[PDB]
Order: structure tokens, then C-alpha cells, then sequence
């Protein structure tokens, strides 16, 4: 299996710069797929950006067309989006996605389409046809016809993960990561609740794992709070029976990663 | 924003049916080929429906959809807690590579079990204290419905200064999480016999306590 998509790019961009994101597809059965881009701003709905199909042809949200450029490199299974002159209004989660885009010939009620004419033949050349004169239609001229209208179909098949992009002048602050233990509130507990405090960072997001992904069950990573310092903090905790324990904290905007050792002794 | 009109909020009850409408114009929803998407805040959408009525691969037949003229409808039968999510309709708009979305609908599923909060209270780390700061961290999980109030105590006094508490955030199991931070100096931390995080939920309070003498 199944196509999977992964967005990559900066989590923070300064106003007036170009935002450049990459979409990498993996695991498709197919040689190529049409790929679109959609964003969701805080408290807004979803908004279409544009797409590139397997023939290299692009289409854009007309509102954003003059600021957008979508390109591809199929040899890397990648599609790129660039959006010029960003402002804080362009802060959003950006998704890439596979898209189905198709133009349909629509006919009035009572009219057939297709080359399946029924003892009848040569209906294929007509968009919208009826063989209704009273007997067999051996030629295209024996059929009643009208010109079809065109109906456009668009939908998303598979969605990416989503990349959070903040457009802001604000400086980055890498988190300070502190180890936590609930031990001292209940030293005879059968289990120990460990944690990490990811203190005082900007902008979002951070990612937390435990033991490089080996510890997943029992992990609870909490949404961040925006503090009076003007910085964010969040915490992550994991409960373990009464072995090294390490929280793995990445803050993409600052290119920092901290793997913090937490003592499970109690 | 959202070009296609949807109710901002709908509620149904466990095991029953609910419907979400999606209104547009003759040039979008009126043309057919409406799609529907399910999203959990902070996560990627999932396609439910395409072509007005066709379920996407792996979507169960509990989800169905229909259209009449300029109004599309998604119906979810046998409601489960996992159906709580935001739902968006969409359509092409004048081209197969131009799309418009609905304004989104948040679905609430009533009738779910009440669940008190689990509370974990962490003291300050030695490393943080070495910088003359002490942050107490109160982590609150698995509560339903999604409303708590948090009170901090120190030796019987209520502390409101330098408290910051998050909104409740729906977890995957439709229960909620929140966190509260009390940001102290190291001296203020060490001055006291004990601190407590008292979490009230549907009139019941769950309290955890740490003692600087036990914890530092």
C-alpha cells in the first residue's frame, strides 16, 4: 503493501521566504501516482493547494496559483511543493496525498454512453446516444444523440502524515529535557512511573519516543502548554514494572535531539 | 474557512445513527462526485467516501452517504466511541485538479462511560534544581467527560501563582488528557512540607502529593 506518503521540510519558515516541502511515496504497486497537497490552518478547515499527475501536468487552487509551484522527480518517488512569500497566514499542517482526478462525460436522462451499443453497432463515436428509432442501429447516423457535458471528479485516496509548519519571525529555543520519576510519592509501588519534562521551547513541534521506539505500550506523551515565559513545555510518561530507560526528544526547528537517561530505581 | 456548509457540531448516542449534511452549489456538490474524510485532531485524515456513495477501501458499511441536488449527507450507523472525530466533505470545483472542502463537523458520541482521571505528580529533577528552578508536573489521563479543574496546594495553602494548565485533549480511546505545571524556584520548593495536585472531575477529586523531604 500500500502506498505510504511522508512529508519533509522545515517546521519553521520566516515571513517573506519560500516554503519548500517534499513528499516521498513508498510501497505503491504502481510506477507513479498523482500527488496533491492540502493544508489545514489552526481553526480553519482543509484547503486545497494543488497537484501533479503522472503525466507531469499541474493544477492549483486558483487563489494560490501565483504563489505555488509543484514539481516531481519520479526517480526518487518524490513530489515537491514551493510556496513563495509566506506570511503567518500560511502557518498550517501540510499534507501530501494521492489524488484521483478524472473528467467524466455526463449525458441527459435517457441517454447511454460507451461503445456497448446493444444487435446494434457503431455507437462508440457518440458521447450520448439512444437507438430508439424502432429497430437496429447499424451505423452512428441511426442513433439519436446529444453532446455531453463534462463533470470533473476529484478525491484523495491516501493521505500523508502531515507536517506542521509555523511561519513566524520568532527565534527558536531548543528544549531543556529533565528526567522525572513518581517514585518518591509511593516508594513501595509495584511499578514506577518515569517521565521527561521537555521544558521551554519554541516553536512546536517536538517528538518523543522511549528507548528508541522499543517502549511504546504505556507511553503517554501530552500536548504542550504555552507558558508565561512565552515558551512551550510538554511532558511524556511511561509506567514500567519495578534495564535502561531513555526518552528520545527531537526538536526539528533547532536541529536538536536529546536522549535523556531516567533512573527507574525505587 | 470551508466553502461547503456543514454543521460545526453534531451529537449522536452510542449504538444509534447520526447524519452530517454538506451543502454546496450546482457547480460543485450539484455535479456529484462528493467525497468524505474523517480526521482526529493532530492526525492525518482517512478517506471514507468517494463518488457520492462509494466507500473507500477498508471502510466498513456502517458508513454510508447519499446526495440530493446540492446537499450531500454522510450517515454513521451503530455509533462507537472511535467515531468521535471531525468529518469533512469535498468536491471538485470547475476542474479535476481544483477542490473545495466543507467547513467540518465535530461528532460527539453521547452515552459513553464516565471515567475518573488518573493522576501522576512528578517532583522537580535534580538537574532543574541545580538551575534554582523547580517545576512540578501533574499529568492527568483517562477521564471522561473531557472537563477537569486543577487545584495546587502547598502546606494547606491554595497556590494559583505560576500555575499553567492545559485544555483537555481527546485521546484515541475518546477519554481525555490534560497537564498542569506549577513553576517554582528551588527555595520555594524546599520551603514546604508537601505539595499536592488536586484534580476535580464530575464533582470527585483525585489528589496526589509529593514531599520535598522524600523527593529531594
Amino acid at each position: 503493501a500500500q502506498v505510504q506518503l511522508r512529508e519533509s521540510g522545515p517546521s519553521l519558515v520566516k515571513p517573506s521566504q519560500t516554503l519548500s516541502l517534499t513528499c516521498t511515496a513508498s510501497g505503491s504497486s504502481l510506477s507513479d501516482e498523482a500527488v496533491g497537497w492540502v493544508r489545514q490552518a489552526p481553526g480553519k478547515s482543509l484547503e486545497w493547494l494543488g497537484s501533479i499527475d503522472t503525466g507531469g501536468n499541474t493544477g492549483y487552487n486558483p487563489n494560490l496559483k501565483t504563489r505555488l509551484s509543484i514539481t516531481k522527480d519520479n526517480s526518487k518517488s518524490q513530489v515537491s511543493l514551493s510556496m513563495s512569500s509566506v506570511t503567518p497566514e500560511d502557518s498550517a499542517t501540510y499534507f501530501c496525498a494521492t489524488v484521483h482526478q478524472e473528467t467524466h462525460q455526463t449525458c441527459p436522462d435517457g441517454y447511454n454512453s460507451g461503445d456497448d451499443c446493444g444487435g446494434n453497432w457503431d455507437c462508440g463515436t457518440l458521447d450520448c446516444w439512444r437507438c430508439d428509432w424502432g429497430g437496429f442501429c447499424r451505423a452512428s447516423t441511426d442513433y439519436r444523440s446529444v453532446t455531453a457535458t463534462y463533470t470533473y471528479e476529484w478525491y484523495i485516496d491516501t493521505w500523508g502524515q502531515g507536517l506542521l509548519v509555523t511561519v513566524s519571525s520568532a527565534s527558536t529555543t531548543a528544549p531543556k529535557v529533565y528526567p522525572l520519576s513518581s517514585c518518591c510519592g509511593d516508594k513501595s509501588s509495584s511499578t514506577v512511573t518515569l517521565g521527561c519534562l521537555v521544558s521551554s521551547y519554541m516553536p512546536e513541534p517536538v517528538t518523543v519516543t522511549w528507548n528508541s521506539g522499543a517502549l511504546k505500550s504505556g507511553v503517554h506523551t501530552f500536548p504542550a502548554v504555552l507558558q508565561s515565559s512565552g515558551l512551550y513545555s510538554l511532558s511524556s510518561m511511561v509506567t514500567v514494572p519495578g534495564q535502561t530507560f531513555t526518552c528520545n526528544v527531537a526538536h526539528p526547528a533547532s536541529s536538536t535531539k536529546v536522549d535523556k537517561a531516567v533512573d527507574p530505581r525505587c | 474557512q470551508g466553502v461547503l456548509t456543514q454543521p460545526s457540531s453534531v451529537s449522536g448516542s452510542l449504538g444509534q445513527r447520526v447524519s452530517i449534511t454538506c451543502s454546496g452549489s450546482s457547480s460543485n456538490v450539484g455535479r456529484g462526485y462528493v467525497s468524505w474524510y474523517q480526521m482526529t485532531p493532530g492526525s492525518a485524515p482517512r478517506t471514507l467516501i468517494y463518488g457520492d456513495t462509494n466507500r473507500a477501501s477498508g471502510v466498513p458499511d456502517r458508513f454510508s452517504a447519499s446526495r440530493s441536488g446540492n446537499t450531500a449527507t454522510l450517515t454513521i450507523s451503530s455509533l462507537q466511541a472511535e467515531d468521535e472525530a471531525d468529518y469533512f466533505c469535498a468536491s471538485a470545483e470547475g476542474s479535476s485538479s481544483n477542490a473545495v472542502f466543507g467547513s467540518g463537523t465535530t461528532l460527539t458520541v453521547l452515552g459513553q462511560p464516565k471515567s475518573p482521571p488518573s493522576v501522576t505528580l512528578f517532583p522537580p529533577s535534580t538537574e532543574e534544581l541545580n538551575g534554582n528552578k523547580a517545576t512540578l508536573v501533574c499529568l492527568i489521563s483517562d477521564f471522561y467527560p473531557g472537563s477537569v479543574t486543577v487545584v495546587w496546594k502547598a502546606d494547606g495553602s491554595t497556590i494559583t501563582r505560576n500555575v499553567e494548565t492545559t485544555r483537555a485533549s481527546k485521546q484515541s480511546n475518546s477519554k481525555y488528557a490534560a497537564s498542569s505545571y506549577l513553576s517554582l524556584t528551588s527555595s520555594d520548593w524546599k520551603s514546604k512540607g508537601s505539595y499536592s495536585c488536586e484534580v476535580t472531575h464530575e464533582g470527585s477529586t483525585v489528589t496526589k502529593t509529593v514531599k520535598p523531604s522524600e523527593c529531594s
